[PDB]
RNA sequence: CGAAGAACCUUACCUGGUCUUGACAUCCACGGAAGUUUUCAGAGAUGAGAAUGUGCCUUCGGGAACCGUGAGACAGGUGCUGCAUGGCUGUCGUCAGCUCGUGUUGUGAAAUGUUGGGUUAAGUCCCGCAACGAGCGCAACCCUUAUCCUUUGUUGCCAGCGGUCCGGCCGGGAACUCAAAGGAGACUGCCAGUGAUAAACUGGAGGAAGGUGGGGAUGACGUCAAGUCAUCAUGGCCCUUACGACCAGGGCUACACACGUGCUACAAUGGCGCAUACAAAGAGAAGCGACCUCGCGAGAGCAAGCGGACCUCAUAAAGUGCGUCGUAGUCCGGAUUGGAGUCUGCAACUCGACUCCAUGAAGUCGGAAUCGCUAGUAAUCGUGGAUCAGAAUGCCACGGUG
RNA sequence: UUUUUUUUUUUUUUUUUUUU
């Protein structure tokens, strides 16, 4: 039961990301598990870009930024390394640490 | 007291280690009530102006100490801005 | 084979299973009467069953995580509206009827400002 | 207002089936704690029935047949000045009012215990003694004599 | 009564970005504190042909400055030399490179700004402006355009005078968030006091 | 003329065939003006009320079948006669409709 | 009150000790390597000594980190006016808004659709009336529900069995709570009564809400010539030997007076003594900390752990079973005063905040007359948080016997 | 077209220049 904590801003991004894992992880060793969501911080944007003082001009956006749980019930090399390999996939924060 | 003692903390707060935290790591444990040393805390006090733990502190994007809001970083004044750029993450519809 | 039920009142947080035939009223490992045995509430969590002939044909097993029992007494009331929902069509007729197929969802246009009633809106006989 | 949502429902008794015996002690709580107040309200049929030996619960209404008003008086002021004028409590306030008169005695009443206030006091009731019965009663003097002056 | 920008509000709508870039938790504060000098410096370099939209995107940091002005080649310069200096002293303030884009103001007549930029020069001349300013903007309106309504407040007469004036050449739905519309300012002195004026370009419908 | 016009919402598009209740049975025989009317062909003098003030205000051609209430100086032609129902007007009107038309040439 | 800590405190002010380029920060002129450690003075600012140190490019040039003294330019403060103005917030406001691009009866302050018939709780809807329609309010996007639908199985979490050394313990699998993302389904839908088979109003098929289903929310013009004038954003105008900036002290609380806000004490629908059944709302590395050691306890120590259902702070109070008082100023009243101790601190004492034992000031149901509070809502029944080296009874928000 | 539920409540000073 080691936690790797994927997250990303989009939905679209964490989605590609953590169905590497569920099968190539998953590969001679545990039953990996990935789709198990967190706290997905919905919520709405406020900056200003107000070109003087006058009305508003602090334009509402919203948000996703969507985390799950990746789970290994045991480190056992000869199954888990592909996701050690995914690297180069930089764009999402995977939080390893335990 | 607006930049005030700054000038002062500046040149000794960084060796609040050396002053005690980490020269106390033998002399300090016999000192202790525990202990009953009573010889010996009462020659390690005389440092007056650096003894820790003291840190008048720098509000840095407040020029001046208008108070200062350790839950957030920032001075007394200052919440208006984080609706108009994020900085305090549960800022919105008040709940009065 | 089986059927079930699960309840949110008061705070419970509770389920129920169905079983085939012998007619009792469990609570994980004690009876109905020893987990609400003087709470005036006690009545109503088998009382739908009992008319239906539960004795051989039914049989019933409650368990709890927000133990709450002046909620619980009508969470298991939702929660066994769910088992009946799939045991017998017929039974929606009367469990509505009585009222057991409600779900508590009500307030009355209440206070938000200080108008003790604040939807109905300013009324007249001619203006 | 225009609405027909008015009124309290609720649920009867745990013992006999009675929206009279819940409402009664869903009045005499004085501070909540609704299910042990219930049980005592039941030990008070019980320490009425005492008295005889049989079922005293046939006596409960009996005794709040004397207690049970017609008129209530309301703030009426439609001819300059104070004009009363009662009019009647509708079928459903006859016996709810009077749980009202009981508690409002029962509250200082003197006897030896929260069950044995309204025991006797309902004893009072059948036997036309009642302090509820003299509340009514003086309502009954004021407001209900009023209707040959309205 | 109200003033009330239709820009800004909607930045993906019809009215694209003065900077769009990237810095994340720490790295935020240098970015922006470079994002009010390197805005000093170019428009006062550009005020011979002045500058409608002044572009700061941030590709790593470094800055790929984008400057819509009437008359490109004079910031071209002869070929090239002042491409050389601005290129300097846009990335000297970041610390890191700044690409200076150019692109033309497609007839100044249309534009988010220049109508502004037309009326405040006239009061360089010190003599009674009145004379051009409504020609200024109704010039401009046989060229492009719906509606437009002007503003000027200002020191706009002699010795203690401060006042302002108002005008309607046109319709203004005034905040429409799926309009043409442009607000904009520009900013003039007459050796007494300021003269700000303020448009609300009404384009067209959609 | 064709379908489009039930686009959107149906009660968006209801709020039109409201509008078409509404303007149609009050502006079905001028449903273009790309122009100004010439001449007035008028049956009633005070509850079409308006239409011979606007034609007298800009000095347009009236042709108008009137009773003993008038006032036949608001009028070019008068034309004495009975001022209502459906017997009096179709004595007059197949005349004035043939020869708005044969009269082209 | 601002003050959410008027005894280092963001300093009023009472002062005394320095100054008026001052604490902070530049452009050239000549020059410097930057700092660690005590000793004696001093209320703080600052004063007098003694030792120990010598960095990176390296054109040996120019300087960096980084410290200087000497030039000319040159530094600052909540000071309120709403009235140059823009954001912003309010109680009025969930009224279905006004006035206008044209027109024209009114010269103009009259609104000019509110008029003339009727019709609805409703500017409700049939029309008419010399009235258009132009778009910013409209039409509604929302958040949380709540019930579920798929993909799910999460420290979660346990249907049905697998071992039990009796702990979901660890095997073992996918019913549902949970966690939750994409999202989804309730409409006069069909039944009776209502009347004009309009209206809509009632009960109900059917329901997790019902005729905005609830709770948050946005809060248009019009908003008192009201604010935020103590971060606002800035036009007109401040004092500048000054309202500019360094630093140690202290004293705000008295006491006759009230008067109230906030606290309670007047005993059994109470508690008192032993024993028994169930929730959670929260905040959490300037962190929060169990088990476990020494305990009369405030309070010491050991330290697993725990980063977001794992660590911990609640083992709500009611209620229930068995005993004890016997209506009794006490057994309850903490008003308080005999002594005893503490967590910090330059600091609490003429200034607190809490603890251990002795105790015991008003006490027994107060009148007149300042408004709480209609519903899942005030009696009733708790727990948390920030300011900030920190003790608010202020307030602030959701749960539940009722 | 009977219309007494108490009689009274100090001066100021608001008031964003101006020809059009």
């Amino acid at each position: 039961r080691i936690r790797i904590r994927l997250k990303a801003f989009d939905h679209r991004l964490i989605d590609q990301a953590t169905a590497e894992i569920v099968e190539t992880a998953k590969r001679t060793g545990a039953q990996v598990r990935g789709p198990i969501p967190l706290p997905t911080r919905k919520e709405r944007f406020t900056v200003l870009i107000s070109p003087h003082v006058n009305k508003d001009a602090r334009d509402q956006y919203e948000i996703r930024t969507h985390l799950r749980l990746v789970d290994i019930v045991e480190p056992t090399e000869k199954t888990v390394d592909a996701l050690m390999r995914l690297d180069l996939a930089a764009g999402v924060d995977v939080q390893i640490s335990l | 007291a607006k930049q005030s003692m700054k000038a002062r903390e500046v040149k000794r707060v960084a060796l609040a280690d050396k002053y005690f935290a980490k020269r106390a790591e033998l002399k300090a444990i016999i000192s202790d009530v525990n202990d009953r040393w009573n010889a010996v805390l009462k020659l390690q006090t005389l440092p007056r102006d650096s003894s820790p733990s003291r840190q008048r502190n720098r509000c840095r994007q407040t020029g001046r100490p208008h108070g200062f809001l350790r839950k957030f970083g920032l001075s007394r004044i200052k919440v208006r801005e984080a609706a108009m750029r994020g900085e305090i993450p549960g800022l919105k519809k008040a709940s009065w | 084979n089986q059927y079930y039920g699960t309840g949110r009142r008061k705070s419970s947080a509770a389920r129920v299973f169905i079983k085939p035939g012998n007619g009792k009223i469990v609570i994980n490992q004690r009876s109905l009467e020893q987990y609400f045995g003087r709470e005036t509430a006690r009545m109503v969590v088998r009382q739908p069953l009992e008319l239906v002939d539960m004795v051989e044909k039914l049989d019933l097993y409650i368990t709890v995580k927000g133990g709450g029992i002046s909620g619980q007494a009508g969470a298991i009331r939702h929660g066994i509206t769910r088992a009946l929902m799939e045991y017998d069509e017929s039974l929606r007729s009367e469990l509505r009827k009585a009222g057991f197929v409600t779900r508590d969802a009500r307030q009355v246009e209440r206070k938000k400002v200080g108008l003790r009633k604040a939807r109905r809106r300013p009324q007249f006989s001619k203006r | 207002r225009r609405r027909v949502i008015g009124q309290r429902k609720i649920l009867p008794d745990p013992k006999f089936g009675s929206e009279l015996l819940a409402k009664f002690v869903n009045i005499l709580m004085v501070d909540g704690k609704k299910s042990t107040a219930e049980s005592i309200v039941y030990s008070a049929l019980e320490t009425l029935a005492q008295r005889s030996g049989k079922s005293e619960l046939e006596a409960f209404e009996v005794a709040l047949e004397n207690v049970r008003p017609t008129v209530e008086v309301k703030s009426r002021r439609v001819g300059g000045s104070t004009y009363q004028v009662p009019v009647e409590v509708r079928p459903v306030r006859r016996n709810a009012l009077a749980m009202r008169w009981i508690v409002e005695a029962a509250r200082k009443r003197g006897d030896k215990s929260m069950a044995l206030r309204l025991a006797n006091e309902l004893s009072d009731a059948a036997e036309n003694k009642g302090t509820a019965v003299k509340k009514r009663e003086d309502v009954h003097r004021m407001a209900e004599a009023n209707k040959a002056f309205a | 009564g109200q003033k009330v920008h239709p820009n800004g509000i909607r930045l993906g709508i019809v009215k694209p970005w003065n900077s769009t870039w990237f810095a994340n938790t720490k790295e935020f504060a240098d970015n922006l504190d470079s994002d009010f000098k390197v805005r000093q410096y170019l428009t006062k370099e550009l005020a011979k042909a002045s500058v409608s939209r002044i572009v700061i995107e941030r590709p790593a940091k470094s800055i790929r400055v984008t400057i819509h002005t009437a008359r490109p080649g004079i910031v071209i310069g002869k070929k090239g030399e002042d491409v050389e200096k601005l290129r300097k002293v846009v990335a000297d303030i970041a610390g890191v490179p700044a690409q200076i884009n150019i692109a033309e103001v497609r007839k100044p007549e249309l534009d988010a700004k220049l109508v502004a930029d037309s009326i405040t020069s006239q009061l360089e001349r010190r003599v009674m402006f009145r004379r051009a300013m409504k020609r200024a903007v109704q010039n401009a309106m046989r060229l492009g355009a719906k509606g437009i309504k002007v503003e000027v407040s200002g020191r706009l007469g002699g010795a203690e005078i401060a006042r302002t004036e108002w005008y309607r050449e046109g319709r203004v739905p005034l905040h429409t968030l799926r309009a043409d519309i442009d607000y904009n300012t520009s900013e003039a002195h007459t050796t007494y006091g300021v003269i700000g004026v303020k448009v609300w370009i009404f384009k067209g419908e959609i | 003329q064709d379908g489009t016009f039930d686009k959107l919402t149906k009660k968006e598009a209801l709020m039109r065939t409201r509008e078409l209740e509404k303007l149609e049975n009050s502006l079905g025989g001028i449903k273009d003006m790309g122009g100004l009317p010439d001449a007035l062909f008028v049956i009633d003098a005070d509850h079409e009320h308006i239409a011979i003030k606007e034609a007298n205000n800009l000095g347009i051609p009236v042709f108008a079948i009137v009773d003993t209430n008038s006032d036949p100086d608001g009028v070019d032609f008068v034309i004495p006669g009975n001022d209502d129902a459906i017997r009096a007007v179709t004595l007059y009107l197949g005349a004035v409709a043939a020869t708005v038309r044969e009269g082209r040439s």
